[PDB]
Order: C-alpha cells, then structure tokens, then sequence
C-alpha cells in the first residue's frame, strides 16, 4: 500500500549488510574482466 | 535610566527600574564589569521589573547592581570597515586588531522586508559541484540550506562554496560562526588571510566575519545570527553591489533558544523545544532575503539531531529555502563526499522552462535511475547478484557509476586524500550523465568514475587503472 | 472607565495581561496604545489575557487598551477578488484599500443538517488522475497530504488555473471562485505564488490570503478562518466558492504557540486539547447548500504536510478524520516518473462517483478496477516470466494505464479530453503500443482530435456523457489515429 | 547579622539550602556554613539564595550562619597536584598531606578565542594500534570515547596515560604530555583500582586524579570535570601540555540534573536542564591548542559518553558527538566476538592529522585504511567462491589490529606489526593464530632487533621479510 523501496538497505540489518556486500562481490568482478578487456584493446 | 539586579538565575536576570521601563528588545548595560556585559530586555513581568537574558556569563553579578538602559536595541558597526574584521555579538572586535572605526551603527533587530519588496527573478548559480548544479542547483539571491547528521560534512561543503562561490564574487561577503567550534573560527580566519581572501594590509578586504561559537552561553548563541545578518542587511540595501551571506550554524540558533525558554517561564512544546520556535524562526529567516533593492545569496549550513530530518528544528527550516542539499549518513558511510542525497536535495528552479528542457530531463533520469535502484536493491538482498535478469544488472551497473559519478573532490578537501580539488562546469555535468544514462560508458569499471571531474578524467582513470592490471 | 478600558500589567511571548475591560466580551477584537490590534481570548477574575495580531514587542507595562465592541471579523465580499490581503483583510499588494461593502465574523457556525444536500457538482482539477480516480464535487472536503515536496501546492495551483475555462465562459452554475490561504510560508514563495496565477489570469477569480512566517501567531491561526468566511459569502449568495488551506501543519502549530503561551493544559504533541476542535469547526464550514437555501457551495482542500509519511501523527490524524477524503502524495512515486505523484492505492474520495460527469463515471469506472487489478499483480512485472497470460494482459493494461496518470505542471485539461485520452486506454488501443510511447501518443492523439475533431469534443461536453453515436464515431477516431501513428 | 555578608537558613533539603540575607553575595560564590561546609550561590532571588551545599547537606539546620568568601569558586593548580589523587575541590584525599599549590584559577573560565589559538601540529600518542593507525589523535583535539557499558572506554583512556611515561622520561620537553584523570559518580573501589594500575605503572608521577565519586554530594559531580579542566589550563597556559579525560560526562549530566530540579528550575527533555548542552560544549571548548604568542601550549580531552543499548542517537550522546572533533565507538557486538579493543573502525572518526601523526605510520597505516575500507565493503560474507581472496587480507588486519591491555607500544613496533600483516606475509597462516603470532614475533624483535627498530624502507624492507620468513616456521 504505502511505498517502501529501500527499506532493506534503510535499516542496516544483516541482510541490508550481505546484500551491500553481495553487489560489491559483483562489480569487483566485473571490473577484473573489464580491465582485462581494456588491457587487450590497449594493443 | 539606572534599574537594579533583582534575580540572577543562570543566563537569566531580573532588573527592576524605579521610573522608565526599557521597551522589550532593548539592550542594557550592567555597571561595575571588567568587560562590557548587555542584558536584553525579553519580558515585562509587571511590578517595574523586566526579565532579560544575558549577552555573557552572570558569574560575580550582584543583586542590587546598576543596569543602564541604553535607550535602544543592540547596535554594532556596519559598513566597509568590518570587512576583514571579525566581531562579537554585541559588535566589539575580537581579532586584536583594534577598534572598529565606523561611522555606521544598526540595531541587529528589525522588521522583515514587507511582501511588495520581494523579488521574483531566478537564475541559477553554477557552483562546479556536479551533485548540486545538476539536480538540484542553487539560484542567485536565493535561499540555499545544507542539511545534515554530525560529521557528514556541513561545514566541509561550506567551505568549498566560499572557495567556488565568494572567491568569484563581485561584491561583499558576510560569514556568521554561530555556535559552531572556536577552533574551525581559527581555521576560516588564517586561511582566508592565506588566500588573501581577508588583506591585513589594506581596506581591499571582502569578506566580514561574526562569531559566536558553543563556548558562549544560550543568549550570545541566540544573538549572533542577528548580528552577521544586520551587517548583510546594510550592504544590501546601503550599497550597489551582490551580498552572500553564509551561516554555520543556524540549528544553534534554535537551540539556544531552548536553552533558556523554561527559565523564562514557558511550558515546553514538543521534543523540549521552546513554544515560539517557528515565529522566532520566522522573525529572523525573513529578513534573510533579496529584495527589490539588493540581492543576497544565502548559504546557510543546517544540524539535523540525530540525523532526524523530522526533528522540529530542521522541519521547520524547509519552508524557509529555495534550495535544499540534504546530506546522509548513508552515503557518506559508503565513501561518497559530498555525501548528497540526490533522491532528498531539491530546488525551484528544477523546472524545464528554468534550466531548460536537456538539463532537466538528464536530472530526472538520473534520480528515476537511482530510484528503480532502490527496488532492485530489496530484491537482490534475497536473491543475489547473479540472478537477475540482464535489463536489471543494466540498471544497477548505470545506477553504481552514476552514484560514483556524482562524488567530487572538493578543493577544501585536499588535505584529507592529497588528491587535487575539481570544478565542473555545468554543460560539463549534463553531458557525462547524458553519456552514462545512454551507456556509453557500459565497458567502463565503476571505479573509474569515483572521485572524478569531467567526464574525460574518468575515461582517463579507466586507462591508468588498465595498466596497474 | 475599567468597564471599557484597561492597562497592560505584563507583556512577554506575545501574551498581554491585561487590568480593567470588565465588559470586554470573549474573543473580542481590542486596540493598544499603539495602534496593534489583539484578541480577548482568556477572560480571568483579575486579568484578561490577550493575543495581539501583530508585533507584541511594541507593548509596555501600562499600556492603555480598549475595547472595539465587535468580536473578531474581516471583510467580504466581491471586491476582495484579485487582491493579497493579511490575515485581517488589509491589502498587502500595494494596490489600495479593499472597497468592502460587507464584514463577518470569523467564527460563525457552519450550516447545520437541514439546509445541505449531497455533493452532486463536479468541482474538476484538470488532473486526469484526481478527476477520474479521485473526484471532488462543489461542497466536499478533500485533504492534500504528504510529506514535504511531494508536489501538494502544485495540485492546488493547477486546480485554481482550471476553473478559468468556466469563469470565462457564460455558464454561470460551473463558475468557481477561488481563495488560497498561505500560513507560515516565507514571503518570497508567495509572491512567486502570485506571480504564476497573475501569469494565468488566475488572479481576476481569486482571493489570496496570506498569513507568512514572520507574522505573529494569532494572525497565522486566524488566517484560515478569515479566508473561510470570505468563501461562505459566496456559498450564502448562490456562488461557488473553492479554498485551499496552504497549510493547515502550520496554522496548529501557531495555535500551539498561543496556547501554550497562555498556560492552557498541554496534551499529545504539546497540543492543546480543542486542537481538533480548532480543525473541525473551519472545515465543517464547507458546505453543498441546497436550492431552498440559494444553491451555493464553499469547498475546501486543505493542506497537510507528514512527517516520513506518518499518518498516525496528531494532527494529520485530526485532519483526516474530519475531511470526505485524501489525495496522498509520495517521494518515491515522484522519482519514478509518476508526478503527480499521487498514491492511487491510498487517496479515496468519499463522495467519489456522484461528483463526475456521466462521460468520465463511463471510463473511469473501468480504469478504476484494472489499475485495482494490476497494482496486485505489479511486483511480478519487476520479476516474473513463466507467468499465465491472463496476468499478463493485467500487467501489459496496468503498465500503460498508469503513463495515462502522468502529467505535466501548469497545464490543465478539459473533462473531454481527460475522457478521450482515458477512452483510448481502456477501449485497448494502446494495448499494442510500447509503454515508452504512450505519452507521445497521448500528447499526438489530443493534438490530432483539438485540431479537427472539436465537434465531437463539443457534444460529448455539452452532453455530458458519450452517446452511442458518440462512441461509434470515437471508436473510428482513434482507430485511423493509431493506424498512422508512428511515421 | 550583618545582612550584606551573611546569611541564615531559611530551609535545607536534599543538598539545597535557601539563605536568607548574603545580600551582597555574587552569583557562583563560594560561600561557607557554620558547620565547615562549602556551597555556591547559583540562585539569586529577591528574598533568598538558593545555596548549594559541596558535602554532606543533612550536617545543615535552619538558623545556621552562612558567610560570604567573596570568591567565585576556584581550585588550586600547579605541577604539585602531579602524582595527587583529589576531591572536586582539590583538597587532598590520598593522605599525603597537603597540596603546596602557591596558585589558583577560577573553575568556570572562557575558553581561548579565535585569536589565542592555531592548527592542530602535533601527535597525542595513546599507544593503541586502532587508533594512532586509523583514528589518529593531536594535541589539543577533543576526541570522544563512546560505547555501552563494559565495552572498553575507561580501558582506552588508562593505556594512553600509561603510554605517555615513554616521552615523559625522555629529555625532549615539548613531547612531554601531563595527564588528568577525571572520575566522575564512580564507586571509590574503582579509583583505587584505577591509580593502583597507574603506580604500578609508573604513570601516577605524570597525573592528577580529581574524582568525585558516588557518595559525593552532586554538586561536586558537576564541578569535577571544571576543576580537572583549570588543572590542565595550567599547563596549557605555561608553555606545556596535557591530557585530560573526563570519566565519564553522562554521570556529570545526571548530577546537574538532580542540582537544578531541587533549584526549582524547570525540568527539561528527559527532565535536564534546559542548558545540559552547553554544560559539555562550554568544558570541551576549553582543550585548544595555542600558538606560540601563547606559550604553544595545548590541552586534549577524551571524554567518556556511556550509551543504553547502543543508542548514540539518545539526547546526550548526540550532544558530545556534535561537539568533538572526532569519535571512538565501541560495541558489545565487537567487544564479545573478540574484537578487543572494541572499536568500530568504520564509524570511528578523528580530524584529519597534521601531517604529523608520524611519517613511517602514515605510509604502512595508508595501506591498511585503504585496505580495511575495501574490505568493510565485502566483510559481510564472514558457502564462499572467490570472495575469499576479497577477505584474506582485511580478515589478516583485523586480527592485528587487537591489542591486550596495559602495554601500549612504541610507533615503531606499532609500524612492524602492521608491515607483516600490510606486506600480505600473514596471507596464508591461520587466522586465529595471528593473536599468538604478533605477540611472539613482537617480542623477538623487542628483544633481539632493538636496532631494527631505529630511526622510528630499503634495508628495512629486506630485513624484516628476513625475520618474518624464518619466524613463520
Ligand atoms: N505534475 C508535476 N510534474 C512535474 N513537476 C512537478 C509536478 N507537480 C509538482 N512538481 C514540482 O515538484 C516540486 C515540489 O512541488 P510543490 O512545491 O507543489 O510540493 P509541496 O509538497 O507543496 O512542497 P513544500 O514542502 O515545499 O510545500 C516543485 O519544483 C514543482 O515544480
Ligand atoms: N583491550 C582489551 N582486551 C581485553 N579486555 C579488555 C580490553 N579493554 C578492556 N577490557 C576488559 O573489559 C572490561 C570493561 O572495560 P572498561 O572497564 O574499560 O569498560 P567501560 O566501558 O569503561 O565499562 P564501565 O565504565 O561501564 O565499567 C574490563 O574487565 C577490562 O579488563
Ligand atoms: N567533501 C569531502 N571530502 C572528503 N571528506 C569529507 C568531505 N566532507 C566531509 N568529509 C569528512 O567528514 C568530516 C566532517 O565533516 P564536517 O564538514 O566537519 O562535518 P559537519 O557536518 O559536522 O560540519 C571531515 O573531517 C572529513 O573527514
Ligand atoms: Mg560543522
Ligand atoms: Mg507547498
Ligand atoms: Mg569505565
């Protein structure tokens, strides 16, 4: 009914924390393939 | 006319006077002191007695001491020679430079200018800070608020809008140091010396500074925020030039207001404030204006308690702007400076008939992105990474390198990471969030766009960061 | 002469406590040596505690003080419209005197049973998800509320801008009249206010009240009865008035001031215990008069600001508990593209029906319950292949229904093509579209059917409702619209 | 009686007489009963003086005699209340005779202003490697210690007066530190626990001990952290430094609060005097750091805020957060999972450093926040796939960054810890050894490798990595 997007992360609880970090776990990864690929188009 | 002490009780004294009463507001001098100690009449209690509250300590303040009445509210210099100066509440210099040679005195109380002196005319004001011209920018002549927790970084963001701001300024300058701490007065003082900001040397000073900081009691605190924006008030409307006026802190004028509220015999309204902290709000935020017959641009760096934002001080502060820049615990905890909430920060001028229709469709983008981020990130606290379907992933890739893209090193903040200050012009930040939203920067990692300026720096730190791979 | 007079014996917070005026009435208007104007409002054995309308630091022990003989009252009537006036009336505009012919008490009674009937007028915003979703009629009570910046002012303002259609014209029964009470805002603001409705040639129809936030607490407690009694002048004289009560958050925190101050009993919030009564009797004040009693009407749509959308709050609990609904506005509807952001699933209108037109009651009805259905199948939009088509058609209907919703500021629309852009939404022509292409279409569509459809646009208004010929030739319009549509 | 200098009691109650005459009595005077009690005249009336009584108020009757001293209340200071425990009033409570102070200074004095004053220059040095890495303090700072019950604070506070004896018998003057230690509504039991760790330290020979304990009547709870104050302006003022720790600020509060309920001045938010904020903002502006015009003096405070349940959001702990130039919080949570000392070094703040924090610390501490920031982010994860080489290194760091009590180490064997951890040469052992690790390998190189240890990165970098390898058996 009323809106709560956010809520989650809103409240700092375990699970606002593991999804924080989950993300991270991600874009960490994602950016070691990134740099790689940017490597190989350096030459 | 002589009145005499008749109670003395913290930050509040009774004076009693055998035949002129002095008029409510009136400033009194008590006689017999080391230095100079104003009482300011705020009561008539009946019976020829006035209740005041004190400009200074009452320590060694005797019952039956003479009080005169100085047949007027607190007056202090105004005009060119307070600026390079720093003064008092009561307008007495506090940088051991010597007196204060003016020609001009204002009362620091006065009427509001009335609503037929009120100007309608809004134009943005470029800062260079990317989070704050793109969705939320500050007009000339308006009303700008900086909300924040402890320790988010009020003061900091201050800081770096004298430099942007008042060191491209034209006219006068006025900051208030209300409340705040003694030392950070030492810091704005040197530094301002060192930049040649404030010349020891001749009268090309443009900036004038007030401070009352938390050493001093409730009445001081409660004062000097009038005082900083009387000697705003005169350049304005004296003088042809634009005014800025910047106040840290204007919560502690509140505060110390409730300080002494219940000995002044008021019942406490809610969360122990003082009955008349809106009024008295009121009385003071209208007289911070442009008008017809000048222009202030008025900073002014707002303490939310506990980070509350529904808290009666900072609620009640929001209908005072033109511009808010509400800060977070949240993003600043994340390491995202200037910690800018960009889906809580707003502006009048946010209008596509104001800034235009490219300028604010990439705004609304940018905060539709990040709000859709807000559902996604419910989801993912369940779900995971991974799981997502490529559209989403999308959206929280984009949504991550904007939020990053929004931070900014601040040239006040180059002794906290060594790294260089930026400033962004504003066609500068409208273009790199256009180029993000569309996803021209999808191949990019999101570190690259941390702690940037333009657009090309990130595509820049994205090559450095290849080569250390 | 202590009967008629008396001397101040303190002064402080805006409290004077006055000596004499042993027949000084209660709520009563007294005069200060000065010149400052104030209200009899605590009438004890010894003293009488008075609240001045105006700056109380110009009051001295001693003061002399003297009744008016008259209990609070303001201006009225016809010459008030296109003006700002204070809390009192007075002219704040810089235009002159208010010519009034007529005054009336503040505080007067609200009509009682018998001199009402039911709400049964439209009273249209020109905002395609109020005035389908949320209707209000000539006479209702509908609260704007949401946190700060939700865009409550907004719908207020686009409301007043929408009844030029009708002022201009020479219907005389869809005339509306209108007044805006600004409390505690900054100066500033309202003067932008009043800038965007002289721009609209709102201002000619309109009375603004304006009580700022450097005024004295009385003058901001008094502000909307003030504007109420000049609606109720309207209402008496077979008119139709509309006001809005900008905000109503605080005016109680003014009255909270005075009260306190007074050392009247604090109760929840430090708010006195007649705050509700304080609430209650202005907005009983709106009324739907019937034909027997000249056919008037005043209705108001009062302002109330939560705090983090907490409805539970005192005075937003006061507030919607005496109003006929609530129009409920959400942040995070505004971020993502829903503005106005109007929460369709919390706001209701208690008359709701009965104050619409037969042509909207025909499409909006439907819109109503597909919207109704989708929002309980909207999460699995987010999240959800494998899923039936059945709640497939729910999602691909609700998704584009609700770009329909979406509207810009400052531009108000006819009740026919609120109807006409509504028809095409739930008729299903849009159903094949892309939901990024809706508001092209819808802004394409309106333009193709103002342009060279107006005959159709003119009945289906002076009808009031959509005929069977209405329809077929309606059905044909948008289907040869849409078949050309993207070039 | 002569009314203009003395007075009688009208009526006494809980600490409180009201006193007839004293007409011409100054508000925050001293004055003294028939019975050799003190008080203060903080309630100026029209027919009496509220008088509050520093001792035991029920030895007070109606009718006894009060005088006046003439004196706003004051304490004596100096270098001979070093190695003294006293009262809020300074008088001697250790039984060792009396203090031969030949000055005084007045409690409730302004602090410097804006002109007296300059930059933050030098390290205050507390020999916790959580802090003097990442919340690094200076001298002249107000740094707060704030946490629940039991989670460490007055801990912080004893290790960093006990790290100082390694400057103060040193033969540089300028990096001498004096320390006062403030006890505030503490039972006595604790205080001689508290200067008994001191001696046995060698620590008391540097500090004062003002305590005002929990039988001590509440005006003397108020006074304490302003008598403790003017002992360090002492120092401050004459070319010196010193410590000063207020232990802890919410009993001082709950004692104000009790004073100026019974005053009759109305009860505040949670029943505190209106004024409770500037009660702490106007003792904490006092540490400052002066310039060289002033004697280049400097005083530092740590006070000690006690939260319920973990509520820093709660009225006085918002107040001293808001004050402080940065924050040390401490958790139970921390505390329990073995994270000793305590420290949320996430949340934990400290203003900027000088530059001078060290040189050698900035460089292997810069790592390790950069290090510990990034892996704060990832913690979380605490089954696992390749988020375990986004641990090693952060889990590796916490566990270096716990510290057992009362030896507070040199920056220098501060700086080779970390290095073991910050070089990634711990990356692979265990990390519940890390513990049994650190202490052994520190005592090795204490021992063994004093020269190591000198200077405090060519010839060091190669020598360590050859201890550590070997060691690593
Ligand atoms: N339908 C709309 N479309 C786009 N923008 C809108 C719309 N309605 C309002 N806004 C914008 O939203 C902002 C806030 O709106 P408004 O001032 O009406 O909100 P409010 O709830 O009255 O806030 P306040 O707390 O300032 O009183 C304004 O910049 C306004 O231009
Ligand atoms: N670094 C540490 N390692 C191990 N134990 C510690 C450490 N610091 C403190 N402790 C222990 O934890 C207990 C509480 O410490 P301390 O007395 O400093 O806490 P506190 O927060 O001041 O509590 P309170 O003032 O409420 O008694 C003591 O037994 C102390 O020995
Ligand atoms: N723009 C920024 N860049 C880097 N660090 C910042 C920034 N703003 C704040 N900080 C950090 O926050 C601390 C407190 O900021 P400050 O402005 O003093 O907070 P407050 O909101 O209490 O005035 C700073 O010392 C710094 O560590
Ligand atoms: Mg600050
Ligand atoms: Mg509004
Ligand atoms: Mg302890």
């Amino acid at each position: 009914v009323r809106s709560s997007a956010g809520a989650v992360r809103d409240a700092g609880g375990a699970f606002g924390k593991r999804e924080q970090a989950e993300e991270e776990r991600y874009f960490r990864a994602r950016a070691k393939e990134q740099l790689a690929a940017l490597k190989k188009h350096h030459e | 006319t002589t009145g005499r002490i008749v109670a003395v009780i913290g930050a509040v004294v009774d004076v009693q006077f055998d035949e002129g009463l002095p008029p409510i507001l009136n400033a009194l001098e008590v006689q017999g002191r080391e230095t100079r100690l104003v009482l300011e009449v705020a009561q008539h209690l009946g019976e020829s007695t006035v209740r005041t509250i004190a400009m200074d300590g009452t320590e060694g303040l005797v019952r039956g001491q003479k009080v005169l009445d100085s047949g007027a509210p607190i007056r202090i210099p105004v005009g060119p020679e307070t600026l390079g100066r720093i003064m008092n509440v009561i307008g007495e210099p506090i940088d051991e430079r010597g007196p204060i040679k003016t020609k001009q005195f204002a009362a620091i109380h006065a009427e509001a200018p009335e609503f037929v002196e009120m100007s309608v005319e809004q134009e943005i004001l470029v800062t260079g800070i990317k989070v704050v011209d793109l969705l939320a920018p500050y007009a000339k002549g308006g009303k700008i608020g900086l909300f924040g927790g402890a320790g988010v970084g009020k003061t900091v963001l201050i800081m770096e809008l004298i430099n942007n701001v008042a060191k491209a300024h034209g006219g006068y300058s006025v900051f208030a140091g209300v409340g705040e701490r003694t030392r950070e007065g030492n810091d704005l003082y040197h530094e301002m010396i060192e930049s040649g900001v404030i010349n020891l040397k001749d009268a090309t000073s443009k900036v004038a500074l007030v401070y009352g900081q938390m050493n001093e009691p409730p009445g001081a605190r409660a004062r000097v925020a009038l005082t900083g924006l009387t000697v705003a008030e005169y350049f304005r409307d004296q003088e042809g030039q634009d005014v800025l006026l910047f106040i840290d802190n204007i919560f502690r004028f509140t505060q110390a207001g409730s300080e002494v509220s219940a000995l002044l015999g008021r019942i406490p309204s809610a969360v122990g404030y003082q009955p008349t902290l809106a009024t008295d709000m009121g009385t003071m935020q209208e007289r911070i204006t442009t008008t017809k017959k000048g222009s202030i641009t008025s900073v002014q760096a707002i303490y939310v308690p506990a980070d509350d934002l529904t808290d009666p001080a900072p609620a009640t502060t929001f209908a005072h702007l033109d511009a808010t820049t509400v800060l977070s615990r949240a993003i600043a905890e994340l390491g995202i400076y200037p910690a800018v909430d960009p889906l809580d920060s707003t502006s009048r001028i946010m209008d596509p008939n104001i800034v235009g229709s490219e300028h604010y469709d990439v705004a609304r983008g940018v905060q539709k992105i990040l709000q859709d981020y807000k559902s996604l990130q419910d989801i993912i606290a369940i779900l995971g990474m991974d799981e997502l379907s490529e559209e989403d992933k999308l959206t929280v890739s984009r949504a991550r390198k904007i939020q990053r893209f929004l931070s900014q090193p601040f040239q006040v903040a180059e002794v906290f990471t060594g790294h260089l200050g930026k400033l962004v012009p504003l066609k500068e930040t409208i273009k790199g969030f256009q180029q993000i939203l569309a996803g021209e920067y999808d191949h990019l990692p999101e570190q690259a766009f941390y702690m940037v300026g333009p657009i090309e720096e990130a595509v820049a730190k994205a090559d450095k960061l290849a080569e250390e791979h | 002469d202590l009967e008629e007079t008396g001397r101040v014996l303190s002064i402080g917070d805006g409290i004077a406590r006055v000596h004499g005026l042993r027949n000084v009435q209660a709520e009563e208007m007294v005069e200060f040596s000065s010149g400052l104007k104030g209200m009899s409002l605590n009438l004890e054995p010894d003293n009488v505690g008075v609240v001045v309308f105006g700056n109380d630091k110009l009051i001295k022990e001693g003061d002399i003080v003297k009744r008016t003989g008259a209990i609070v009252d303001v201006p009225v009537g016809e010459e008030l419209l296109g003006r700002v006036v204070d809390a009192l009336g007075n002219a704040i505009d810089g235009k002159g005197p208010i010519g009034s012919k007529a005054r009336r008490r503040v505080g007067l009674k609200a009509p009682g049973i018998i001199p009402r009937i039911s709400v049964r007028e439209p009273m249209q915003t020109g905002i395609k998800a109020v005035d389908s979703l949320v209707p209000i009629g000539r006479g209702q009570r509908e609260l704007i509320i949401g946190d700060r910046q939700t865009g409550k002012t907004s719908i207020a303002i686009d409301t007043i801008i929408n009844q030029k259609r009708f002022n201009d014209g020479t219907d005389e029964k869809k005339k509306l009249y209108c007044i805006y009470v600004a409390i505690g805002q900054k100066r500033s603001t309202v003067a932008q206010l009043v800038k965007r409705l002289t721009d609209a040639d709102a201002m000619k129809y309109t009375i603004v009240v304006s009580a700022t936030a450097s005024d004295a607490a009385p003058l901001q407690y008094l502000a909307p009865y003030s504007g109420c009694s000049m609606g109720e002048y309207f209402r008496d004289n077979g008119k139709h008035a509309l006001i809005i009560y900008d905000d109503l958050s605080k005016q109680a925190v003014a009255y909270r001031q005075m009260s306190l101050l007074l050392r009247r009993p604090p109760g929840r919030e430090a708010y006195p215990g007649d705050v509700f009564y304080l609430h209650s009797r202005l907005l009983e004040r709106a009324a739907k008069m019937n034909d027997a009693f000249g056919g008037g009407s005043l209705t108001a749509l009062p302002v109330i600001e939560t705090q983090a959308g907490d409805v539970s709050a005192y005075i937003p609990t006061n507030v919607i508990s005496i109003t006929d609904g609530q129009i409920f506005l959400e942040t995070e509807l505004f971020y993502k593209g829903i503005r106005p952001a109007i929460n369709v699933g919390l706001s209701v209108s208690r008359v709701g029906s009965a104050a619409q037109t037969r042509a909207m009651k025909q499409v909006a009805g439907t819109m109503k319950l597909e919207l109704a259905q989708y929002r309980e199948v909207a999460a699995f939009a987010q999240f959800g292949s494998d899923l039936d088509a059945a709640t497939q058609q729910l999602l691909s209907r609700g998704v584009r229904l609700t770009e329909l919703l979406k509207q810009g500021q400052y531009s108000p629309m006819a009740i026919e093509e609120q109807v006409a852009v509504i028809y095409a939404g739930v008729r299903g022509y849009l159903d094949k579209l892309e939901p990024s292409k809706i508001t092209k279409f819808e802004n394409a569509f309106l333009s193709h059917v103002i342009s060279q459809h107006q005959a159709l646009l003119s009945k289906i208004r002076t009808d009031g409702k959509i005929s069977e010929e209405s329809d077929a030739k309606l059905k044909e319009i948008v289907t040869n619209f849409l078949a050309g549509f993207e070039a």
